[PDB]
């Protein structure tokens, strides 16, 4: 329902140090 | 985790530590999928060849942790198991096919900045993201190296580790091992010539392999750390239980409706 | 797949069980 949205990250619109590495690989 | 890095606080709020009551020891990783359910690998609980067969009374679940050894007062939460469910067709006899198990908590856990569930994939999310080359993320308090001299330090981290790895083409997974691979597993890691490296290791078993959907920004658990030959060896890859392929079973035992 | 991790963990008070 509220799954997969982290309180300290997605919820606050903040990114962790390496998540971009994942998104850049999706294509 | 080998060749990984310190995790940030609250970076993986679904991370669960499976802890043996006595002797107090770390058994495996696990993931929180709702207020009352934890997902892990069946081999963490049952593996006859080594006489491993744990019951609910044998362990505790620790949620919201960052430090491996400390009792994070006011942050981590501890839960007891009401019941364990292992896949009826878990093949411990030959290749660990269907290496999955659900654990029902005695009481619902309360969410917080450090405790929050991960999503389970729907058919389309699995379809879009489970492709060779796409990276997922693995976390755990497991060993930092395959082997290290005793008394000379510790191959154990003091804080949760994290590593991002690419999903590998099925024929490459199959040609890297003598074990018979099934559709219920996928492998991941860098190839010898890609330069970068990293892998899960002993102690990381049962932990989550997750990916972030670029469509809705949510984190989904696509796999469970299952097995691997050594840790971070060139030419070898880590294998993971394919969560989406076993989702009907998961939904079945939950009967949430 | 020598480490089991059993000995350097800090005790958990009873006031934390459920």
């Amino acid at each position: 329902a509220d799954c997969g949205l982290r309180p300290l990250f997605e919820k606050k619109s903040l990114e962790d140090k390496t998540e971009r590495e994942l998104l850049e690989s999706y294509i | 985790i080998v060749e990984g890095s310190d995790a940030e606080i609250g970076m993986s709020p679904w991370q669960v530590m499976l802890f043996r009551k006595s002797p107090q020891e770390l058994l495996c990783g696990a993931s929180l999928i709702s207020d009352r359910w934890v997902l892990t690998a069946a081999h963490c609980l049952l593996y006859p060849p080594w006489d491993k067969n744990f019951t609910e009374n044998d362990l505790l679940v620790r949620i919201g942790k960052h430090s491996r050894t400390r009792y994070e007062r006011n942050i981590e939460k501890i839960s007891m198991l009401e019941k364990i469910y292992i896949h009826p067709r878990y093949n411990w006899r030959e290749n660990l096919d269907r290496d999955i198990a659900l654990m029902k908590l005695k009481k619902p856990v309360a969410f917080s900045d450090y405790i929050h569930p991960v999503c389970l994939p729907d058919r389309e999310t699995a379809a879009s993201l489970l492709q060779a080359g796409y990276k997922g993320r693995v976390t755990g308090w497991g060993n930092l190296k395959e082997t290290w001299t005793a008394n000379v330090g510790k191959g154990q981290p003091s804080v949760l580790q994290v590593v991002n790895l690419p999903i590998v083409e099925r024929p490459v997974c199959k040609d890297s091992t003598r074990i018979r691979i099934t559709d219920n597993m996928f492998c991941a890691g860098y190839k010898p010539d890609e330069g970068k490296r990293g892998d899960a290791c002993e102690g990381d078993s049962g932990g989550p392999f997750v990916m972030k959907s670029p469509f809705n920004n949510r984190w989904y658990q696509m796999g469970i750390v299952s097995w691997g030959e050594g840790c971070d060896r060139d030419g070898k890859y880590g294998f993971y239980t394919h969560v989406f392929r076993l989702k009907k079973w998961i939904q079945k035992v939950i009967d949430q409706f | 797949x020598g480490g089991g991790g059993n000995g350097d963990y800090e005790p958990i008070p009873e006031e934390a069980a459920x």
